């Protein structure tokens, strides 16, 4: 749904 | 280190527009600009939040919950302190590069939505809000709606909120005040956090007409869309409970 901010959240910075 | 510390070093860093000066302004042109700046503001909060001591910890959907709820919240608090750093101002320093001033203001529309903004660089003002109390402050706007049912971490959720409210009183007690007025500021303090759902609700109403209404051709970037085609809904359905210190 939120695909965009799962992602910026679920991968390392 | 300091749990304040910890949040002074991961203070994001300034962006710029990329405002051509040369070519004259308009309403739409800044309101646009304005919008793919925010979707770049947006992607740094992410960060900014992940690296913020016990968020990480939070069911990943809670994470997501909590930037959605408060986007508008940490942007607009954010830019006011941002533009009280630039005051006696009267402006809004959105970026190095674009900077809305008293011409600007005067342009159709633009001063009706800026209002709500220059309320916020007023208040820090007035009460001469320090920096250790403007990085607790903007960690407890993250942590100031939940939904209607709660979290799936929530009694983690009042632990680390808790903490926060105690850093708060921390940077309050620096002041070097007597406790009536220690009192008196954190009283003063909670209800510009307080304030900030009003603030926020009165620029969200102007800005989900833009998004909405396609005729008014005003773009937002994939960021900023994906957080208002999330948030409308649950407006709608009065899934939120805004959490406030003062009743
Ligand atoms: C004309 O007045 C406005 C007011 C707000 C906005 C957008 O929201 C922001 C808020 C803050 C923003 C940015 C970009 N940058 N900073 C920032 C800058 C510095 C800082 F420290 C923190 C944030 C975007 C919003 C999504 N769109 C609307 O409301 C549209 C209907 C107009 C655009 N124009």
């Amino acid at each position: 749904e939120n695909a965009l901010l799962r992602y910026l959240l679920d991968k390392d910075d | 280190p300091t749990l304040v510390s910890l949040l002074e070093v991961i203070e994001p860093e300034v962006l710029y527009a990329g405002y051509d000066s040369s070519v004259p302004d308009s309403t739409w042109r800044i309101m646009t600009t304005l919008n793919m700046l925010g979707g770049r503001q947006m992607i740094a909060a992410v960060k900014w939040a992940k690296a913020i001591p016990g968020f990480r910890n939070l069911h990943l959907d809670d994470q997501m919950t909590l930037l959605q709820y408060s986007w508008m919240s940490l942007m607009a608090f954010a830019l006011g302190w941002r533009s009280y750093r630039q005051s006696s101002a009267n402006l809004l320093c959105f970026a190095p590069d674009l900077i809305i001033n008293e011409q600007r203001m005067t342009l159709p529309d633009m001063y009706d939505q800026c209002k709500h903004m220059l309320y916020v660089s007023s208040e820090l003002h007035r009460l001469q809000v320090s920096y250790e109390e403007y990085l607790c402050m903007k960690t407890l706007l993250l942590l100031s709606s939940v939904p209607k049912d709660g979290l799936k971490s929530q009694e983690l959720f009042d632990e680390i909120r808790m903490t926060y409210i105690k850093e708060l009183g921390k940077a309050i007690v620096k002041r070097e005040g007597n406790s009536s007025q220690n009192w008196q500021r954190f009283y003063q303090l909670t209800k510009l956090l307080d304030s900030m759902h009003e603030v926020v609700e009165n620029l969200l109403n102007y800005c989900f007409q833009t998004f909405l209404d396609k005729t008014m051709s005003i773009e937002f970037p994939e960021m900023l869309a994906e957080i208002i085609t999330n948030q409308i809904p649950k407006y709608s359905n009065g899934n939120i409970k805004k959490l406030l210190f003062h009743q």
